[PDB]
RNA sequence: GGUGAUGGCCUACCAAGGCGACGACGGGUAGCCGGCCUGAGAGGGUGACCGGCCACACUGGGACUGAGAUACGGCCCAGACUCC
RNA sequence: UAAUACGUAGGGUCCGAGCGUUGUCCGGAAUUACUGGGCGUAAAGAGCUCGUAGGUGGUUUGUCGCGUUGUUCGUGAAAACUCACAGCUUAACUGUGGGCGUGCGGGCGAUACGGGCAGACUAGAGUACUGCAGGGGAGACUGGAAUUCCUGGUGUAGCGGUGGAAUGCGCAGAUAUCAGGAGGAACACCGGUGGCGAAGGCGGGUCUCUGGGCAGUAACUGACGCUGAGGAGCGAAAGCGUGGGGAGCGAACAGGAUUAGAUACCCUGGUAGUCCACGCCGUAAACGGUGGGUACUAGGUGUGGGUUUCCUUCCUUGGGAUCCGUGCCGUAGCUA
């Protein structure tokens, strides 16, 4: 998992300012860089089907939050979407 | 059954189990008799009938 | 998920009744209101109130009992829901109890009983059977 | 180009699309409807007669006549049936 | 053998210029349950998850009113049904114009709820700050007791077995018993009507990476919610492929035995498998025989988890409150 002081600057670089922690760009960035990390552990340790069952879920909560932005604004999301390299 | 199945799915009648399959409908069929023999009813009663085996004008034996 | 926030507070007024409360909180509302608006004037509820909670306005419904501790109201069944919605022609207008009861109807000047919107000549949709 | 009248009705060239799981195309069934029987009702069945439409005329096709042809007893050709 | 049920008689019943049989169709059939069904065992919740489409939405602030009803004239053929009248002497029948004719059209005037459109807020949801317990999951490392086996001593006639006995292994030295060595599977007590996991299921430790759940601050986003046809992933054991491993246990298979009969129950043994690695297969009485999620509804008796606060010794299952999970009994209700 993400310790303090990443998690830390992760929130800092990412979100709107240096106080607010809930924001869906935080949340994007948060769950990508933890999902980029495991499935470099994964890619290693194969048959763990118990983690790759909170896999899914956190590929679900992206997408879902991913939705929720590009019904909100449009370019925003599409913003976030380069700057962070993600296909959709 | 939700709405929404019903909606899918339709509801569906029986299917009648017709009887007298032999007149195909008819209330009367015309035969010619093949044969005359006896047989004996099931178990709880027990005697000795008559009947015959007759060729149909639907061709049903 | 509070998906149907009427048919909860129906089920809550009627459960309240069943288990011989007092008073039923519950989160406050437009339609809330105006349907106690209904049945307080129809005098079913003793009376309703709209106060200030930890986070949104919420209210309290006062019922009334028999005087031989007679039930206030029998039965409580929603006609019209999500998904199954229910209208009425101003000339179909539900009965109930034959006459005995009120039936909820949503008509252009609001929510009226179904003795007030036979007698306008206007219909709308029908909220709930109140027994 | 064609039609009493727009239109792939027909022709040529351009583009690769259109229809498809809120059921395409496939298979069996069967003229549709106002209606008839039943049921308190919703609903189920069903299309006798009358009547509003449709399609058919020994089976398959085509065309002439005109304001009006699916042309039943109008025409031509092919098969079957019967007859001279 | 002594029929109100067969046939005959009488007598009686229904019906009637028609009376029965048969056959098609509706009904009771709520026996396809929209009105108006059920899912524990009677027939049914899939094995459990994520999640596309569809279906559905936690609040108020705002307009257009396309979901909607609101009315006015404006269509709905005749014929059939319902009301009244009218005549064929009443009779079916029609002489008779109204009335009926459940759907569809635009124009005039509404906005309460029910969509999209619109900007804002947070009681759902989600993250954020610090703590927490845990057989959660995968890899690797490691200890112990024991079975079995090899080798070697001491050591004597049997060892082992069931209701009893022989197959069995022993005089080539069995059993036992002691030294050493080998090696595989599995971790008693802790350990319970306890933890976790969505579900199968999962516990000797150590380390490595890592998932999930909960408590207080409530900082921030702000209708993102729910569940899901198809699809796809997970999924006990048994079985299959490949190559390792293979103590114990042990289908099938041999013998001993009981039995009239034993292709079994029991005994001697004993190959698949049982374990490793990767693929497979996807079924269980996959049960809580009960799908998931939210809201409400008297109590009693316990566990574990975390919080606070006070008798305060401030030691303390001393006392209070809180929220999560977890056993049993119980009102009202429901239920065959
Ligand atoms: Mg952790
Ligand atoms: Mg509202
Ligand atoms: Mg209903
Ligand atoms: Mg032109
Ligand atoms: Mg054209
Ligand atoms: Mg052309
Ligand atoms: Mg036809
Ligand atoms: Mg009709
Ligand atoms: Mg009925
Ligand atoms: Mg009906
Ligand atoms: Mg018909
Ligand atoms: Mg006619
Ligand atoms: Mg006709
Ligand atoms: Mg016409
Ligand atoms: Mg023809
Ligand atoms: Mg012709
Ligand atoms: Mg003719
Ligand atoms: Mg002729
Ligand atoms: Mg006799
Ligand atoms: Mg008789
Ligand atoms: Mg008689
Ligand atoms: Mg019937
Ligand atoms: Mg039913
Ligand atoms: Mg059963
Ligand atoms: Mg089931
Ligand atoms: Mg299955
Ligand atoms: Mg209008
Ligand atoms: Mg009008
Ligand atoms: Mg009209
Ligand atoms: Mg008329
Ligand atoms: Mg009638
Ligand atoms: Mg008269
Ligand atoms: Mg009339
Ligand atoms: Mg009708
Ligand atoms: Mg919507
Ligand atoms: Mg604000
Ligand atoms: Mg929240
Ligand atoms: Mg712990
Ligand atoms: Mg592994
Ligand atoms: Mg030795
Ligand atoms: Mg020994
Ligand atoms: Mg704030
Ligand atoms: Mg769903
Ligand atoms: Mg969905
Ligand atoms: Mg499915
Ligand atoms: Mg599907
Ligand atoms: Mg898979
Ligand atoms: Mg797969
Ligand atoms: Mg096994
Ligand atoms: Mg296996
Ligand atoms: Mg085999
Ligand atoms: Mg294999
Ligand atoms: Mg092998
Ligand atoms: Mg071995
Ligand atoms: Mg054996
Ligand atoms: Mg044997
Ligand atoms: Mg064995
Ligand atoms: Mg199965
Ligand atoms: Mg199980
Ligand atoms: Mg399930
Ligand atoms: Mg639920
Ligand atoms: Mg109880
Ligand atoms: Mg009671």
């Amino acid at each position: 998992a993400l310790t303090a002081e990443q998690k830390k600057e992760i929130l800092g670089q990412y979100g709107l300012h240096d106080t607010d922690t809930g924001s869906p760009e935080a949340q994007v960035a948060l769950l990508t860089k933890r999902i980029q990390d495991l499935t470099e552990h994964l890619k290693v340790h194969k048959h763990d089907h118990h983690s790759r069952r909170g896999l899914l879920l956190l590929v679900g909560r992206r997408r879902r939050l991913l939705k929720y932005v590009a019904q909100v604004d449009v370019a925003r999301y599409r913003s976030l979407i380069e700057r962070l390299g993600l296909r959709r | 059954p939700t709405i929404q199945q019903l909606v899918r799915k339709g509801r569906r009648d029986k299917i009648a189990k017709v009887k007298t399959a032999a007149l195909k409908g008819s209330p009367q069929r015309r035969g010619v008799c093949t044969r005359v023999y006896t047989t004996t009813p099931k178990k709880p009663n027990s005697a000795l009938r008559k009947v015959a085996r007759v060729k149909l004008t639907s061709q049903v034996e | 998920t509070m998906t149907d926030p009427i048919a909860d507070f129906l089920t809550r007024l009627r459960n309240a009744n069943s288990a011989y409360h007092d008073e039923v909180t519950l989160p406050h509302s437009k339609l809330k209101a105006n349907i106690a608006e209904i049945l307080k004037r129809e005098g079913y509820i003793s009376d309703y109130r709209t106060e200030d909670a930890r986070v949104g306005k919420s209210l309290v419904v006062q019922l009334k009992y028999g005087p031989s501790r007679e039930r206030s109201i029998a039965g409580l069944r929603r006609v019209s829901k999500p998904g199954l919605r229910v209208y009425a022609k101003s000339t179909n207008l539900p009965r109930v109890l034959g006459g005995l009861g009120v039936a909820i109807i949503s008509t252009s000047s609001g929510l009226l009983t179904d003795r007030q919107a036979a007698r306008q000549g206007v219909g709308g949709e029908v909220l709930a059977y109140v027994w």
